[PDB]
């Protein structure tokens, strides 16, 4: 089992958008529960990324891939993003451990 | 009684799999057989066919969960599988946010109808999501027929 | 084969948003039972198992209230009174789907079944209240039957 | 017909309690089946179709978890032992209703049915766990029946 | 087949409230999904009005009418408001096309 | 027939957390609907506490107890908090009247 999170680094400017993608590899399990977390620049605490508004999550179950798009980026969106997979809702769990993507360091700058 | 009759229940010892079992308060008599997880019809006639399955989850996942239960007929000779009874349920409208108290959901599905069957017919009772199957308690998961 | 009055009708897949019963393969209508005026007609007095299943489906939850009912009723041969024999109600939508969200379809089957003494000439009806959410796109999902015991 | 048969319905007069009645029209209790201590009594050994439907209703969703169960159980004629024949569980409330919003009631039926070999004098019970959500205000919604096949 | 949205113009001051009404005419359909949208003055994009709090939607299904009241108005509430009807949740859709009200130009001033 | 709300007074600092506990005593009813209300310091109106995120409610039906934990306190969280029990969702109600806890006066301060 391995979760391939790409790209590993993203540099954008304010008002643009970005996409991070995670794919579950080498597993007989399908996607179950997916989550996204962000540790902002300078902060040392992870917050859950709630889907909606500027944040749009897409899921492709057949390819076991899911993505996070952030529209109208701001400088505060700079930080480290990481996906997490869990099977905790199942009555007969496919996997007893969660698995995480490798992370993406996101840098958002101004236009000048 | 002399009627062909069966009433099998899920094996509580199976690991996340719908496997039917024979006998207490279970039936399999007067010709009906259990073969390849399927009920075998011993003679032509009208049969009441019924089944119940129970699903359980600890929460709602990110993927959308459709629960189906289907009773199908496999002709002894023609190797055709046709759905006789089927139903679909959707227990989860929104994914459960992390960090809350576990609030499990439960979803039974009942099927029942009368059908003319032929000798050698095979009946199957199948689900699509074994990862949410719940057979931890008696009386919750069963599959039966009786000639009328 | 058997000589018991028996019926098992299914929804017509060509109907447009309407529950119309038809007599198809793996369906029954024999030994006196007739299908007339979308109703099953009982050929003789006796004990009958009556059963039916309907399936409702929606793409989301609307602003107005959605209460789904399925009812089997009896019209007496003599007094032409409609009395509910079997009925059930389901409520799949607690909150309206927020705007801009992806369609997340819901499903709601309703199964009914019971044993009743019927008289010759009784007419049985199997009816729903919200045809705009009726789902009969697949076999085995919508049916209506009786058999004399 | 000479088959042992029953089809009892919930008493609309009871206060938050599931009490079965036979005397109704379109209800049955004949050929030896008896109703005693809110239980159906089997008159002879044989194969029986046993079925029941109950209906639950709430005005909204509470903070505590609501698990609705319906169980048909068998008490052997000789011993005061109750063993479950048929049972199901439903969870209608995923999210608590915010206060001051639209009173939007929910409904939850549970149907049970199967064939079982019973003995002379067996007593059958059909019971729920949450009488505070029981809804028997309309005919055809709550019933409990058996018939020897 | 036509949604009559009234009034077409509203002028208020800060702290007051307003009401917009939409009624479905010439249709065998009833109300199903209802929406309210806003394009603020100077903006070129419509945003959905989330029901709740300052925004109260009332629905009369029998008369196929529904209305939006906005309480404690601010200057930022100025813009063009439009109601929208859809039947997209139904399995057998009453109408395949949505229908929109004619719009209301709302102006909120100080004092 | 009584809700014991404890503690009666809480004094915390910015960023800390607090817990208020309510227990239903002397009642043939179980827990049904639980609510939390707050009247801020200086304010004269009670507001509903939306459960979730910063506010974590735990319910123990077996002991008829429920508690509210508030994380990442701010000075604006200062006020009087009160729990409320209701049975209005039930079809056959155990009680026709609501019951309230005695209240907790919460003071949140800044650091030195
Ligand atoms: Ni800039
Ligand atoms: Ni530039
Ligand atoms: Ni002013
Ligand atoms: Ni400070």
């Amino acid at each position: 089992a391995r979760v391939d999170q790409t790209p590993q680094t993203i540099t954008k400017e304010t008002g643009e958008s970005l996409t991070i993608n995670c794919v579950l590899r080498d597993s007989n399990c399908g996607l179950s529960s997916t989550y996204w977390y962000r540790k902002k620049s300078g902060s040392t605490n992870e917050e859950s990324i709630s889907k909606g508004g500027r944040y749009v999550e897409t899921i492709n179950e057949g390819s076991k891939s899911f993505s996070l798009r952030i529209n109208d980026l701001t400088v505060e969106d700079s930080g480290t993003y990481r996906c997490k997979l869990s099977w905790w809702t199942q009555n007969w769990r496919c996997s007893n451990s969660d698995v995480y993507g490798g992370g993406t360091v996101v840098t958002v700058n101004h236009h000048h | 009684s002399d009627k062909p009759v069966a009433h099998v229940v899920a094996n509580p010892q199976a690991e996340g799999q719908l496997q039917w079992l024979n006998r207490a308060n279970a039936l399999l008599a007067n010709g009906v057989e259990l073969r390849d997880n399927q009920l075998v019809v011993p003679s032509e006639g009208l049969y009441l066919i019924y089944s119940q399955v129970l699903f359980k989850g600890q929460g709602c996942p990110s993927t959308h969960v459709l629960l189906t239960h289907t009773i199908s007929r496999i002709a002894v000779s023609y190797q055709t599988k046709v759905n006789l009874l089927s139903a679909i349920k959707s227990p989860c409208q929104r994914e459960t946010p992390e960090g809350a108290e576990a609030k499990p959901w439960y979803e039974p599905i009942y099927l029942g109808g009368v059908f003319q069957l032929e000798k050698g017919d095979r009946l199957s009772a199948e689900i699509n999501r074994p990862d949410y199957l719940d057979f931890a308690e008696s009386g919750q998961v069963y599959f039966g027929i009786i000639a009328l």
